[PDB]
C-alpha cells in the first residue's frame, strides 16, 4: 500500500531504511538503497573478545 | 515511558541513619543495559556523585570516595524499588537528593549519562 | 590476565587495587576512549555510504523466454554472489582488526603501569603488581593520571623489597 | 572542572558558547545538563556530539581536545536555566544564562 | 594490588573473523537490514499508483485508466491485479 | 633469534638448553598447538564452502554472431577476472596474517620465559640465557610447564650474578 | 615519543644524543631501509601489473533501444561499481598495514637500545635515556652499529646509578 | 597420564566412552591405539578428530580442553583389545574392554 | 604398502651390549616427512618411548630421559636398515621391543603418531 | 636546467678564515625535497663529506665529525646563494671544494645522492 | 668502504664488474659516481638499481646484501674515468678503469 515516510529506498516488500550498508529484503531496488546480499545476519564486532567470569 | 518517584522523609535527627526509597514505575531494576545512580545537589558545592547499583547476574554496588564508609544502597526486586540508606548523617548534608537512571550506553558501555530523574528534598536539625 | 571482570561497566580497561585501607575498583578512561574512536571510525565508513541506482533491468520474470532471459538471470546472479562475498570479506577483515586492536590496547596499558613504576614494582605474572610499600589510594590514583613520581619512592621501596 | 562563564544576560535569539574545560582528554564520556529552577534536570546532548530525546534543533555541541563547547543557535525565553557540565562523575559549578 | 582486568558479559553474541568462526564478542551490531516497513511511501519521490492499470494500457488510453492522462512520475508501480478491458 | 634449528620436527618452537650435565633439546608443545588451531581455522572457512549453480548461459561458441554473442563473451569474462582478483586478494591477505601471527608467537614465548625468570635471568641478545645458577634439567623443565618458582632461587642467584 | 623532529631528512628513525661535548643528531640507516623494502614491495604488485582487453561491447549509445541496450548499460555499470569498491578496499587495506608495520618498527628500535643497554640504562617515559656515565660520542656510535659492550661499563655504571 | 576405566565387560553393540585426562591442554598431538593380545598395535584416530586407514565408521573421538574421549558406536566381538592413549611421548596404562 | 620386519636375538647376557636390526621394505629411511621411533612394551611399566631418528640433511638422533646415556640408534642407507644398540643391559629390561614408523604429519610437523609397526621379543638372564 | 657556479678566492693565509660563495641559477634554495651538501676532494684521501643545509620551515645545518667545530654554512635567500665559511684553516686543507646539490629522494627521504655539481679550486700557503 | 679493483686496463667493449664492499647492509642509500680528470663528477645509478639522467643503457648495477657491483656491458673510449662508491656519507678510494 501507499503511505508516508521520509526514506529513500523503495523495495517491493515496502520501503526500508538505508542507514545499514547491506540488506536482503529484495533484489529489486530504487533510489539510494543498500546493496543486496544473500546472508541474513552479518554481525560486526564492536567490543572485546569476551571471556565469562 | 519511564517514571521515577522517590519517597522518604526529609526530616531526620543528626548523627543518625537515613531512609530514602526510590520507587520505579514503567521500568524494571533488572535491566542488563542500564544502571541506577544517586546524585545529590546543594546550593554550596552543587551537583556531585554518590554511587550506583547495576545488575550483572547479581546486584553490584559502587560508592564515591568521600561517602565510601557511610553509604549503602540496597536494591529490591519485589515491588520495583531502590532503597538508599545513609548512616551517621551530618548537618552539612542539608540538601536535596535525586534518584536518576543511568544507562544511555554506546557499544554496551555505560557512559555515565543520566535520564529519567526524580524529585525529593531533605533537611536535618 | 587470565579472565576479565563481570561487573565492570564504565570502561573496558581499569584497575582493582587492594591495600590496608580496603579494596577499590576504578576504570581507566583514556585507553577506553581510544578504543571507542577506532571502533566508531570503522562504523563511519559503512553507515550512510550507499550508492543510488534508478533504472535497472528486470530481475524477475513470469513467461519463460530463450537466450535473453537466461542472460538477465545470469548477470543478476553474478552481481549478487560477488557482493555477498564482498560483504563476507569486509566484515571478517574488520572483525579481525577490531579484536586485535582491542587486545593490543589491553597490553599497552599493562606496559604503561610497568614503565611508570620502573624501579618500585615488577610483574607478578598474574597481571598484578604486589606492592607492600606506603602507597595509599591517592598514590594509586597518581599512577592513573600519570602524575606518579618514582623519585620520592625510589629509596623507600628498594630497601623494602630486599626486606620482603 | 572549570567553566569560563558563570552568569550572563544575552538577548533573545543570541548565540552563546559555553566552554567546559576538563582535565582528561576524552569526548565520548562527557555530557551536558540543563536544570530549570524548581524541578529535575534533563539531558540535552550526550557524548558531546548527539542530542537527546525531547531536544530542539537549536542545541549543538563540539569536541576539540579537552575543551568542549555547548552552542545555542537562538536563545529563547523558555531556556532560562542553569547549565551543568559532567565528564564522568564530576559536575561543573554551573552556568546561569538569562534572557 | 593494582591488578588489571576487562569488561565481560554473561551473554554475548558470536561474530565471524578471518581465523576463527565462533569467537565471542561482548557487543555486536547488526549490519544487514532484514525488515521492511510494509508500505511504499511517496515523500521524496513522486510515486504513481497502478490501480489495476498497467503502463501500456495507460499509454494507449484505456477507458478504465483515464485518470493517468498527461501524468508524470518518478517511479511507476504496477499492481498484480492489473487487467485490461478494451480491444484485444 | 638469528636463525632457526634444522633438527626440530615435533614442534615449531622449542629450547636447546646446555649445562654441566650436557645439552638437550625439547620442543614446545603449547605455543605450537595454538598456532595450529589458528591455521586450521583459516582452512576451515575455505575447504568445502562452495556454492552450486545448475543452469547458466553458454560460455563457448562455434558460429560467430552479432551483439548477443559479444555480450555473453563479456559477462563471462567480467566474472572470471573479478573472481581471479578476489582469489589473489584472499590468499595474499591470509598469508600476510599467518606469517604475522607466527612471528608474534615466538616473541610471546620469549617474553614468557623472561617473565617467569623475573629476577634470576636477563636477556643476552641472541636468545640464549647464560645462566650459571644451580638449575638442572628438572629445573629447566619446571620453566617449561610453568611450575618454576623464583622464590627458592632468588637469593641463590642474585649473589651469583654479582660474583660472575 | 610524544612528537618527532622537524629537521630530519635522511631517515625515518634516528637519535638526538646530548652529553658534555655537545648535542648531535644521527639518522639510523638499518631500520629505515627495512621500512623502504616493505613499502617498495607493496608498490611492486600494483605498478605495471595490468591486464589487456582488445574487443569489448559498446559502452556508450546514441539511439535509445529496448531490452538489449538496457542490459548492456547494466553489465558495464556492474563492473565499474565492483571495481570501484575493489580499489577502495585494496588501498585502505595497504594503508592500514603500512602504518601498522611502521609503528611497530619504531617500537622495535626502541627495544633494541634498551636490550643492548641491559644493565646500564633504564627507560624514562619520553624516550630520552638520561645517562651520566662516561659514554662519549664514539660510545654513542657503538650502540648504533651494535658493537657496544656492556661488560666494560657494567661496574662503572652500576655504582653511578646509586650515586645519582 | 590417567585413564578412568581399567577393565569393563560391555555387551555386544554397547556404547562405551573412554576418558583420557591429560596434563597439558593440546589436541592435535594426542592419538589413540588398539592392541590385540599377541599382535602389533595399530592407529585408530589421530589428532583426536580424524580416523586412520583401516578403521570402521563406528570409532569416533572428541576433544574438550584437556579431556579426550574415545567413543565406540557399537561394540563388536572382534574389538576385544586393550586401548592405549598417547599424548606426545607418554602412553596410558591401558584400557581393557571385553564383550 | 609399508612393511617393517625387525630381527635380532632375544637372549643376551646381562650387563652387556644389545643388537636389534629393523629391516625395512617398501619404504626408504631417507624421507623428509617421516621419522622412525623405537617403542618398548613391558608387562609392568607398559608402553613407553625410547628415542627416534630421521633425516633432515643429516642423521639426527633423539633419546628419552631415562635411557639417554645407554641407547644409540644407528641408521643405514645401504640396504634399508635401522639398527638399535642398547649398552649395559639390565635384567629389568625383559620386555618386547617394537620398531614403528612415525610421521603422520599435519602442516609438515611430525605429531608423534605411529604407523606400520613390527614384532619382536627379548628376554635376558 | 639546474646550473651551479661557485665562486670564491683560492689563495688564503693559513690559520685564518675562509670564504666560498656557491651561486645558484635556475633553482631556488627554498626547496622542500632538496638539500645542499658540500664535498671536498683531495689527492691524499679523496672525496669526503663536510656538511649539508636545507629548509624545512627553518634553516637547518649539519656538519661532519672532523670539521664540526670549524665549519659554518650560511644560506641566503635574497640572491640565491649558499655561502661556505671555514674557520682556522690549515695547510693540510690544500684541496678542491665542490658545491653540489642533493635531493634525489625516494618517498620524501633524501638518500644522499648528489646532482648538479660545480667547479672550484683552493690552495693555501 | 673498500673496492676490489684499483687500476685495470680492459679492452674496448669488455665487460668489467666493480665490486664495492660495504659495512652496513642497506641498498636504497648507496650510489655510484664517475669523475673524469678535471671535470665535475656525475651520478650514473642511484639506489643501486635505477640509472640516472644522461646515462646510456650499458651501465647496470646489482645489490646482494652488503655487496654492490657496478657492471658495464661494453667499455667505450669515452668512459676513461675514475669511479667512486658512496653509501651515505663515505666515498670509496676510487676505481681507475682504462681502455
Ligand atoms: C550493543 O550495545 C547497544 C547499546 O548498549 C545495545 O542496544 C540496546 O539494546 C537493548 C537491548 O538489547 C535495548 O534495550 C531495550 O530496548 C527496547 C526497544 O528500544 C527502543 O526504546 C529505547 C528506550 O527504551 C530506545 O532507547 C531505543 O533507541 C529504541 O527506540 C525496549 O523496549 C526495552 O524495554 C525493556 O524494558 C521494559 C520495561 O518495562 C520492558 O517492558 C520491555 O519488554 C523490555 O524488556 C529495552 O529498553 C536498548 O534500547 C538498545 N539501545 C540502543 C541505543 O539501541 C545492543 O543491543 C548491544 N548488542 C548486543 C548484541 O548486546
Ligand atoms: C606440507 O605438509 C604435508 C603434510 O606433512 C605434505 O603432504 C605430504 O607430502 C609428501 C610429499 O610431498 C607425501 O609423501 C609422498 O606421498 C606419495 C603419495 O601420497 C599418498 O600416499 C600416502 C601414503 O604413502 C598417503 O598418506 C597420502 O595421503 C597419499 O594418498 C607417496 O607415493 C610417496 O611415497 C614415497 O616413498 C615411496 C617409498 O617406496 C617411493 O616409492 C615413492 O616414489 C615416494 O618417494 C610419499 O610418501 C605425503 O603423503 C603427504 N602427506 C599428506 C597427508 O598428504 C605436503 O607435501 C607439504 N607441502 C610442502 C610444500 O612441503
Ligand atoms: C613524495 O615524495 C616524492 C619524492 O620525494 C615527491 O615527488 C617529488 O615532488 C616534487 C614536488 O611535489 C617534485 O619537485 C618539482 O618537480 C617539478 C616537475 O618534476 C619534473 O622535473 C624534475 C626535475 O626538476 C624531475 O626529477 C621529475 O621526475 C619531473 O620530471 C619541477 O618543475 C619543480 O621545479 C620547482 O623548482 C623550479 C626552480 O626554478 C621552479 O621554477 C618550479 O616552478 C618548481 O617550483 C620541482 O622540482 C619532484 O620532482 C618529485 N620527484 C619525483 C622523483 O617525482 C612527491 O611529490 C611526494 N608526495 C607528497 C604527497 O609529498
Ligand atoms: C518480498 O517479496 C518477494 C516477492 O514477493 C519475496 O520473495 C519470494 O517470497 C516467496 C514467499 O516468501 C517465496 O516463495 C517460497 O520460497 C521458498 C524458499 O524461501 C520455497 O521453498 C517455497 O516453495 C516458495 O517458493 C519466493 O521464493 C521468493 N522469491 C525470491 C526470488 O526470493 C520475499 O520473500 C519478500 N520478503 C519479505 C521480507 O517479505
Ligand atoms: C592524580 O590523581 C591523584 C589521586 O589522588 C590526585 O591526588 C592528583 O591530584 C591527580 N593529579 C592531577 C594532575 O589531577
Ligand atoms: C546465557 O548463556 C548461558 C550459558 O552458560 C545459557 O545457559 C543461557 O541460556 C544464556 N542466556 C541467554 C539469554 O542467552
Ligand atoms: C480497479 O481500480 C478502481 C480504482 O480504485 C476500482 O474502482 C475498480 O473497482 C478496480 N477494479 C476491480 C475489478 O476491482
Ligand atoms: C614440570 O616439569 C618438571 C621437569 O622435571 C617436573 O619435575 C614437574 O613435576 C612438572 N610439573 C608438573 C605439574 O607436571
Ligand atoms: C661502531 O661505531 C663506533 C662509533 O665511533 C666506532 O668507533 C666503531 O669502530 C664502529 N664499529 C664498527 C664495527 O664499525
Amino acid at each position: 500500500p501507499i503511505g508516508k515516510c521520509n526514506s529513500e529506498c523503495i523495495t517491493p516488500n515496502g520501503s526500508i531504511p538505508n542507514d545499514k550498508p547491506f540488506q536482503n529484503v529484495n533484489r529489486i531496488t530504487y533510489g539510494a538503497c543498500p546493496r543486496y546480499v544473500k546472508q541474513s545476519t552479518l554481525k560486526l564486532a564492536t567490543g572485546m573478545r569476551n571471556v565469562p567470569e | 515511558q519511564i517514571q521515577l518517584q522517590q519517597s522518604g522523609p526529609g526530616l531526620v535527627k543528626p548523627s543518625q541513619t537515613l531512609s530514602l526509597t526510590c520507587s520505579i514505575s514503567g521500568d524494571t531494576v533488572t535491566n542488563n543495559y542500564a544502571a541506577w545512580d544517586w546524585i545529590r545537589q546543594s546550593p554550596t558545592r552543587g551537583l556531585e556523585w554518590l554511587g550506583r547499583t547495576f545488575y550483572r547476574s547479581k546486584w553490584y554496588k559502587e560508592y564515591a570516595l568521600s561517602v565510601k564508609s557511610r553509604l549503602t544502597i540496597s536494591p529490591d526486586t519485589s515491588k520495583n524499588q531502590i532503597s538508599l540508606q545513609l548512616s551517621s548523617v551530618t548537618p552539612e548534608d542539608t540538601a536535596v537528593y535525586y534518584c536518576a537512571r543511568a544507562g544511555i550506553t554506546i557499544f554496551g558501555l555505560i557512559t555515565g549519562g543520566l535520564d529519567y530523574w526524580g524529585q525529593g528534598s531533605l533537611v536535618t536539625v | 590476565i587470565e579472565n576479565g571482570w563481570e561487573g565492570m561497566v564504565d570502561g573496558w580497561y581499569g584497575f582493582r587495587h587492594q591495600n590496608s585501607e580496603g579494596r577499590g575498583q576504578a576504570a581507566d578512561l583514556k585507553s577506553t576512549q581510544a578504543a571507542i574512536d577506532q571502533i566508531n571510525g570503522k562504523l563511519n565508513r559503512l553507515i550512510g555510504k550507499t550508492n543510488e541506482k534508478f533504472h535497472q533491468i528486470e530481475k524477475e520474470f513470469s513467461e519463460v523466454e530463450g537466450r535473453i532471459q537466461d542472460l538477465e538471470k545470469y548477470v543478476e546472479d553474478t552481481k549478487i554472489d560477488l557482493w555477498s562475498y564482498n560483504a563476507e570479506l569486509l566484515v571478517a577483515l574488520e572483525n579481525q582488526h577490531t579484536i586485535d586492536l582491542t587486545d593490543s590496547e589491553m597490553n599497552k596499558l599493562f606496559e604503561k603501569t610497568k614503565k611508570q613504576l620502573r624501579e618500585n614494582a615488577e610483574d607478578m605474572g598474574n597481571g598484578c603488581f604486589k606492592i607492600y610499600h606506603k602507597c595509599d589510594n591517592a598514590c594509586i590514583g597518581s599512577i592513573r593520571n600519570g602524575t606518579y613520581d618514582h623519585d620520592v619512592y625510589r629509596d623507600e621501596a628498594l630497601n623494602n623489597r630486599f626486606q620482603i | 572542572m572549570t567553566q569560563s562563564p558563570s552568569s550572563l544576560s544575552a538577548s533573545v535569539g543570541d548565540r552563546v558558547t559555553i566552554t567546559c574545560r576538563t582535565s582528561q582528554s576524552l569526548s565520548s564520556y562527557t555530557h551536558w545538563y540543563q536544570q530549570k529552577p524548581g524541578k529535575a534536570p534533563k539531558l540535552l546532548i550526550y557524548a558531546a556530539s548527539s542530542r537527546g530525546s525531547g531536544v530542539p534543533s537549536r542545541f549543538s555541541g563540539s569536541g576539540s581536545g579537552t575543551d568542549f563547547t555547548l552552542t545555542i543557535s537562538s536563545l529563547q525565553p523558555e531556556d532560562f536555566a542553569t547549565y551543568y557540565c559532567q565528564q564522568s562523575r564530576t559536575f561543573g559549578q554551573g552556568t546561569k544564562v538569562e534572557i | 594490588t593494582l591488578c588489571l582486568g576487562h569488561h565481560a558479559v554473561p551473554n554475548g553474541t558470536i561474530v565471524k573473523t578471518i581465523t576463527n568462526d565462533q569467537i565471542e564478542v561482548t557487543n555486536a551490531t547488526e549490519l544487514v537490514q532484514n525488515s521492511s516497513i510494509g508500505e511504499i511511501c511517496d515523500s521524496p519521490h513522486q510515486i504513481l499508483d497502478g490501480e489495476n492499470c498497467t503502463l501500456i494500457d495507460a499509454l494507449l488510453g484505456d477507458p478504465q485508466c483515464d485518470g493517468f492522462q498527461n501524468k508524470k512520475w518518478d517511479l511507476f508501480v504496477e499492481r498484480s491485479k492489473a487487467y485490461s478491458n478494451c480491444y484485444p
